[PDB]
RNA sequence: UUACUGUUCCCUGGGAUUGGCUUUGGGCUUUUCCUGCGCAGCUUAGGUGGAAGGCGAAGAAGGCCCCCUUCCGGGGGGGCCCGAGCCAUCAGUGAGAUACCACUCUGGAAGAGCUAGAAUUCUAACCUUGUGUCAGGACCUACGGGCCAAGGGACAUUCUCAGGUAGACAGUUUCUAUGGGGCGUAGGCCUCCCAAAAGGUAACGGAGGCGUGCAAAGGUUUCCUCGGGCCGGACGGAGAUUGGCCCUCGAGUGCAAAGGCAGAAGGGAGCUUGACUGCAAGACCCACCCGUCGAGCAGGGACGAAAGUCGGCCUUAGUGA
RNA sequence: CAGUGCCGGAAGGUCAAGGAAGUUGGUGACCUGAUGACAGGGGAGCCGGCGACCGAAGCCCCGGUGAACGGCGGCCGUAACUAUAACGGUCCUAAGGUAGCGAAAUUCCUUGUCGGGUAAGUUCCGACCCGCACGAAAGGCGUAACGAUCUGGGCACUGUC
RNA sequence: AUCCCGUGUGAAUCAGCAAGGACCACCUUGCAAGGCUAAAUACUCCUGGGUGACCGAUAGCGAAGUAGUACCGUGAGGGA
RNA sequence: AGACAACCUGGCGAACUGAAACAUCUUAGUAGCCAGAGGAAAAGAAAGCAAAAGCGAUUCCCGUAGUAGCGGCGAGCGAA
């Protein structure tokens, strides 16, 4: 019936599967909480560091 | 087998004065159809009443 | 309890906690190539448009052969050989040049995307485990904290909706008459008797029917009227079609009975839909609710030359707020 | 193993929420014709309804299962005197009571017939059998021992008489 | 319709949003998801003042003297 | 941090009953139990009501109204 959310990030080291740091893969919620969060491996994109770096 | 069946007229929708669908129901149609000269429609006669 | 309605336990699907891949294939996509024997014919005419030059040495016509499709008519196509052409209103054809273009529909193939489906999969949260680990002034083989372990693994667990589902549990019902109760029968309408010469009348008092049928078995204008005896004529028979005499309406009238009806309400013909709309003085019955009849008027008709009859059916059952 | 239960299947059918191609309806900028009185069709968008197809278990369906719930049939004929039927025919179910026991804590009729016991016993024991309606783990049949058990006859002992 | 809640998705803010009994337009009112606040108001185991077409000894409080007493119940509790 | 007559707010919340039975409904969100607090508490300053006319935080009494309405349109409940 339903869809969750397919959050956008940024990194904060290399991907094993998507990107080198640099890529902009909208993740998934389930995952940026788990891996990418707790493991510092990512950022969440808030449009204030954007546009300020 | 008796069943009812419901006989109308000829319909015409308008804008007179209260002009409307104009049923009688009868009774026994256990053949082909009957039409029925039942009269005394909207309009003053009528003719083939048909259903 | 296999009575009614439900609850809980349990089982399954949807959503939430919920994630990595990388594939198989279902439904949308978007870019990559064939597809065509109406007939007049240069001849297997693809519709719709831009439509006077494309296509060529980033190397064609032509012949030598390979492959695939096939209606063995030919079509797409690799290789090599070849080396200065295959081309347009040039006319046919509803529609044009294999010069060429965008694609495209006739359908078909694949790497590209959504959400699923399935499959295995690992690890981050989840469940579970640990004599293991260290300690706080002391231990925590006193449950438990952090820590790493080891299994399991996005399944399970919980939360919500949905289907199924144990009387395990709950809330309730299960009629009355009934010459005691139960068993049996009965429960509404119609007709005859008991009903006592208006009406009405009771009993598990005596006889029966109904829960319809008919486009005609309705409506009109007309005509004649049955039976059961006897006599005639072959089978024909006790009883079937055909002519003559008694008759009380003993025949019938769809279905029960009573009352009715033989100028018929009995039977058959002619045309037809009045088995219409708006109604209605007054009556009958009358605990109420119901129910029944109705002169007469207006519209618009049928039948009938006219008078007149016709708003259902010979009347009473065929129906329920 | 017919019905029910349970288990295993679940190929096909019915199968809920939910998902969903479409389709439909209202409202509606602006549009259009007439005596008089007002409609109609209608962009967008916003709100509705119905919905092809998909949607698991369950049930239908298919097999196993009775020390799982339970059930275990009648009528009509013939044999060597007459009879009773060793044996046959019919509808039937899923099949038609096996072994044992039997008028029995189960037999109504019924103090059933017969034998023993008694002077005389509807009680009692042993048998027969038409078991109204016994019967195999709601077990069948029998058992030595045991019973403040129910039941029949004894000897001794007595105011029970 | 408004009004608060469980599950999941999950807007805009003033050339907006909510209400005006589904919904849609136009108009009118009010503008949410932060908090506080006196009075008029209901009450009596009670205290003070007053009143009684209220009782006056099985009536009035159950109770006009050691009355929740004696007594009864294990206990809650009953109760002269 | 314990206590409380009644009044109040919150959470949980029955049943006998009325419907001449009874499962929707009604007794009723009453009783009771738990949790707070006050002399009063709760509510309260407008995303309100209205209706082409106006109001203006709450809370009570009168009255509209036993009307509108809801309801096995039954018993009954009953606003503004």
């Amino acid at each position: 019936k339903k869809v969750k959310k397919i959050r956008k990030i940024i990194l904060k080291e290399d991907i094993p599967d998507l990107g080198k740091k640099g890529q902009l893969l909208d993740v998934r919620a389930g995952f940026l909480r788990n891996f990418l969060l707790p493991l510092g491996k990512a950022e969440v994109v808030t449009p204030l560091l954007l546009k300020e770096m | 087998v008796k069943v009812i069946l419901e006989c109308t007229g000829c319909v015409r929708k308008s804008v007179n004065k209260g002009s409307r669908g104009v049923s009688r129901y009868i009774t026994q149609k256990n053949r082909h159809n009957t039409p029925s000269r039942l009269e005394l429609r909207k309009f003053c006669p009528y003719c083939y009443k048909h259903t």
